């Protein structure tokens, strides 16, 4: 909560983005504000300059586009299970407590 | 696809919920959603602009629906109407997003397709839960006939009483 | 047995959490594949040297800035305590006889920005052109006389 | 006991054949969906309506 005069590193695409460094991590003052620390104590920014080669950067993009895909048939078919488990439970419940 | 989705949330300090969405326990559609939205991602273009760039037809930000640019794509087309002839058309033999999706669709339509197989799928276990019901329904025939004998039975003691 | 009551209960809400992690994965997945249109239309604008760099610098800054806005309000929605982008949780059903196994669930932290397409620029950085001795503006001061010497 | 009974036994299982139904509703929606995007593919993929210099 304190903030503290120090030297400040240039972000952005155009580098006129005044990046705060903090601990030694350059953290985007932007997005720096409204932000819990106690989730991510060290969150990624943009470091300096540029980072090249997007091709790699595009296939990453992609392959958690496909993992995130997967999770989701994961969970769907997980909950899946679980409702025609319980559901037959509770029909057997049923027809025992029918019967008894 | 976005009015298929059904759901309605609930807490845990309310009890179990009766209603059940109408594409719930089925992910075939998100499927076919995933793929429809990959192939709408043009890349055997002929040309360097593989993509709709230059064109100006942009999706939306939180959506798929395409929050057309309608002076962008007017100003582009009267720029080079080219640029869309070589963008999605391509040879116009093979290459072309309407060729693969034409292609994929009638591989659904036949039997191999997704599609045909999921509701052969629905339709086999339906069956499967039509014999459940039978065998609950003639359980429940077999348990009624016993209560109405024993109040067939109840009857008679209170006639002789 | 009163504790069926609430193992019901609770497996009800436990799969009522597993839909919410569908949909919301699939709201997530859309809005990541419309970022992934959106990068890949700006790499295709951006490949071509005719357009003006500066404003492909601008749709750099809007997609950064938008993207950082949805990951924003996408980690400030938490109902339930269930949100994949923000924290990790370990999410087990219970084994009160109604599950034959149970099933455990991690939410790790999953974003986009570590894969550093935000760190990405179209535009290579130009050195400034430099004016020695413009002699422009000046610099703000409260000094005064010495207050002994002048009195 | 028999209103109990009864109202255990009307629907135990109706609701999977319920869902079963809307999924092959939702399939007939789908279906009708991709047959209007084979009618605007034909529309649109005659190569020679982009020649038009009317």
């Amino acid at each position: 909560g304190t903030s503290k005069t120090a030297l400040n590193k240039l972000g952005g695409a155009d580098g006129k983005t005044e990046v705060v460094s903090i601990g030694g991590k350059t953290y985007a003052a932007s997005k720096a504000e409204g932000h819990n620390f106690k989730a991510q104590p060290d969150l990624a920014e943009a470091a300096a300059t540029t980072t090249e080669n997007p091709l790699q950067k595009i296939d990453a993009a992609l392959a958690q586009v496909d993992t995130l895909r997967s999770d989701l048939g994961a969970v769907q078919n997980r909950f899946n299970s679980a409702i025609t488990n319980l559901g037959n439970t509770v029909n057997n419940l049923t027809s025992a407590r029918s019967r008894i | 696809f976005s009015s298929l989705t059904k759901y309605t949330a609930v807490e845990p300090g309310e009890e179990a919920s009766d209603k059940n969405g109408a594409l719930l326990g089925d992910s075939v559609v998100r499927t076919i959603q995933t793929g429809i939205r990959a192939q709408f991602a043009n890349s055997g273009s002929n040309s360097a602009f593989k993509t709709m760039a230059e064109i100006g037809i942009t999706q939306d930000g939180t959506s798929g629906k395409l929050k057309i640019d309608d002076d962008k794509l007017t100003k582009v087309l009267k720029d080079n109407t080219a640029a869309a002839r070589e963008l999605l058309v391509g040879d116009g033999k093979e290459t072309g997003i309407t060729t693969k999706i034409a292609t994929e669709v009638k591989s659904y339509l036949a039997d191999d397709g997704i599609i045909d197989n999921a509701q052969d799928n629905v339709n086999a276990t339906l069956k499967s839960l039509t014999k459940q019901y039978l065998s609950v329904s003639n359980s429940i025939d077999e348990t009624v006939a016993r209560y109405k004998a024993q109040f067939t039975q109840l009857d008679t003691m209170m006639s002789k009483l | 047995f009163t504790a069926n009551i609430k193992g019901l209960t609770q497996a009800s809400r436990n799969a009522n959490d597993g839909i919410s992690i569908a949909q919301t994965t699939e709201g997530a997945l859309n809005e990541i594949n419309n970022n992934l249109q959106r990068v890949r239309e700006l790499a295709v604008q951006s490949a071509n040297s005719t357009n003006s760099q500066s404003d492909l610098d601008s749709i750099q800054a809007e997609i950064t800035q938008r993207l950082n806005e949805i990951d924003r309000v996408s980690g400030q929605t938490q109902f339930n305590g269930v949100k994949v982008l923000a924290q990790d949780n370990t999410l087990t059903i219970q084994v009160g006889a109604n599950d034959g196994e149970t099933i455990d669930i991690d939410l790790k932290q999953i974003n986009s920005q570590t894969l550093g397409l935000d760190t990405l620029n179209v535009q290579q950085k130009y050195k400034v052109s430099d004016t020695a001795a413009t002699v422009t503006g000046y610099a703000d001061t409260t000094i005064a006389l010495d207050n002994s010497t002048f009195k | 006991d028999l209103t109990k009974n009864e109202k255990g036994r009307l629907t135990p299982i109706t609701k999977q054949q319920s869902a079963n139904s809307a999924k092959l509703t939702a399939y007939g929606t789908l279906k009708s969906a991709l047959e209007k995007f084979q009618t605007a593919n034909t529309a649109l993929n005659k190569a020679d309506l982009f020649k038009s210099t009317v």
